[PDB]
């Protein structure tokens, strides 16, 4: 995951809803916490239903 | 008795609302420091209400009348119970 | 948090918020406020 977290021209998300989203949102590890506000903040959705 | 607050508006310490035409008391306003009053009213068990200090100051006493404005000033000439805000700890502020 | 001179609200306000702390709950609310509601990653 590393390499994702260090750049944006290749976007990347999750399920808008369920366990895999939850563990991002909740992370204390910095690389994880790093790829999560990415993910919140990003236009348009990176998230799929 | 309801416990008077002073605070000021200072984002995101204290927010009006973006629809607080719709609102009433409390509820007109958001941010860090209305979560902490509600914390601090629950623990306590008091009821209280809002109120936006009017010369929107924090807290200094005036070199000539030597009067203290601001947040300060609510609390020192006994207008407001409780200041919750981002309100600096200081010597001359200790003292009163 | 302050308060009017030997006010008797500000024995429980102060225990109030060393508790809030212990508890993690200031933590809590500046992350909500700053990171939570923030718009930069
Ligand atoms: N830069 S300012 O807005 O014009 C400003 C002017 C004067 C006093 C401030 C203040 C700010 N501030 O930065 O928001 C925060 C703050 N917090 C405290 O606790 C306190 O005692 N005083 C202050």
């Amino acid at each position: 995951a590393e390499d994702l977290a260090k750049q944006t021209e290749i976007a990347y998300g999750t399920l808008d809803s369920g366990s895999t989203k939850e563990f991002f949102r909740r992370s204390k590890i910095a690389v994880y916490e790093k790829m999560w506000t990415y993910m919140r903040s990003a236009e348009p959705s990176v998230f799929t239903r | 008795r309801t416990v008077v607050v002073t605070t000021i508006m200072e984002s995101p310490y204290v927010m009006y609302k973006k629809n607080h035409e719709m609102f009433e008391g409390n509820d007109k306003y958001e941010g860090y420091c209305v979560d902490l009053a509600s914390e601090i009213a629950k623990h306590i068990g008091i009821k209280y209400k809002i109120a936006i200090v009017p010369d929107g100051k924090y807290g200094a006493r005036d070199a000539d009348t030597k009067i203290w404005n601001g947040m300060v000033g609510e609390l020192v000439y006994g207008k407001a119970e409780i200041a919750i805000a981002p309100l600096t700890i200081t010597l001359v502020r200790e003292e009163v | 948090v302050a308060t009017p001179k030997g006010s008797s609200l500000r024995t429980p306000v102060n225990l109030a918020v060393l508790k809030l702390s212990e508890a993690g709950v200031l933590d809590k609310l500046k992350n909500k406020w700053w990171y939570d509601k923030g718009e930069c990653g």
